[PDB]
């Protein structure tokens, strides 16, 4: 069986009066597909994974 | 950062061509690259694109299912497989480089091309 | 997604403060960039993210916009500025170019 451990990263600058670019990003998207903290860690159980 | 193309010519509609574009002066596998053509008297229309690792390929609707995009990271070369060329494909083609470097293990966005080649026209 | 550039053609003289706009027909937020196209030559990048001046371009260019409208301004026209301009979005992988525009001498 094959399990896909996909990690998504996305971020953007805070939209506002300042069009700064070299600044650190303010909003952060980090997801781990079917990961859901209330349920617990996502552990791979199939023989093959990527 | 020099880009040079080849494979221009005239073929009867319905044939096939092997377009090419070589790159040098930067880490070839770190940047996504795309093919774009300009029809005589018209603007720029996007043909196809590929990620630095070559894992993902993209095509426009009018270009969909008709051609295949490929790249070879070992030789710093780009290839466009022309197949079943219709009359509307008569234009000049350009290979461009995306400005954002991405890790080889990552599939990411593109769009802000910064460097272009010389160009290679074709006729059908 | 499709974009319209207006006007398609205009003529101006040296020192004129030329202003040009293109519409995105969709919320693009900030994913727009402008290009330089001297006919008979391949294009070159002018401004990315609709507001950043590329390191290889003189400071006489500026741009701004958000949402669906976007603008490009030239502080003062110089004799080499006579060339085709182009806006293109990257808010979707199926990126598209604008309708095109040409500046002319006067
Ligand atoms: C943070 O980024 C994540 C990236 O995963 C965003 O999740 C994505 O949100 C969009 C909009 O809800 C989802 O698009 C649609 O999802 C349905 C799901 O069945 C699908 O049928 C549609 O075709 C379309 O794809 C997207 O799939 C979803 N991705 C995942 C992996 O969950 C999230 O919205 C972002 N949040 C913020 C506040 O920026
Ligand atoms: C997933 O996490 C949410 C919180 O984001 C929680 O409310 C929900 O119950 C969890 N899903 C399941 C199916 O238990």
């Amino acid at each position: 069986k094959h399990t896909f451990i996909v990690l998504y990263v996305n971020f953007e600058h805070r939209r506002g009066p300042g069009k700064c670019y070299n600044c650190r990003p303010a909003v952060i998207n980090i997801t781990l597909a079917n990961f859901n903290e209330t349920k617990g860690p996502l552990c791979v159980d199939t023989s093959h994974f990527t | 950062v020099q880009l040079v193309e080849s494979g221009g010519g005239l073929v009867q509609p319905g044939g096939s061509l092997r377009l090419s574009c070589a790159a040098s002066g930067f880490t070839f596998s770190s940047y996504a690259m795309s093919w774009v053509r300009q029809a005589p008297g018209k603007g720029l229309e996007w043909v196809s694109a590929i990620i630095g690792s070559g894992s993902n390929t993209y095509y426009a609707d009018s270009v969909k299912g008709r051609f295949t995009i490929s790249r070879d990271n070992a030789k710093n070369t780009l290839y466009l497989q022309m197949n079943s060329l219709r009359a509307e494909d008569t234009a000049v083609y350009y290979c461009a480089k995306d400005t954002t470097p991405r890790p080889l293990y990552s599939s990411g966005w593109y769009g802000s091309f910064d460097y272009w080649g010389q160009g290679t026209p074709v006729s059908v | 997604i499709q974009m319209t550039q207006s006007p398609s053609s205009l003529s101006a003289s040296v020192g004129d403060r030329v202003t040009i706009t293109c519409q995105a027909s969709q919320d693009i937020t900030t994913y727009l960039n402008w290009y330089q196209q001297k006919p008979g030559k391949a294009p070159k990048l002018l401004i990315y993210d609709a507001s950043n001046l590329e390191t290889g371009v003189p400071s006489r260019f500026s741009g701004s916009g958000s949402g669906t409208d976007f603008t490009l301004t030239i502080s003062s026209l110089q004799p080499e500025d006579i060339a085709t301009y182009y806006c293109q979005q990257y808010d979707n992988l199926f990126l598209t170019f604008g309708g095109g525009t040409k500046v002319e001498i006067k």
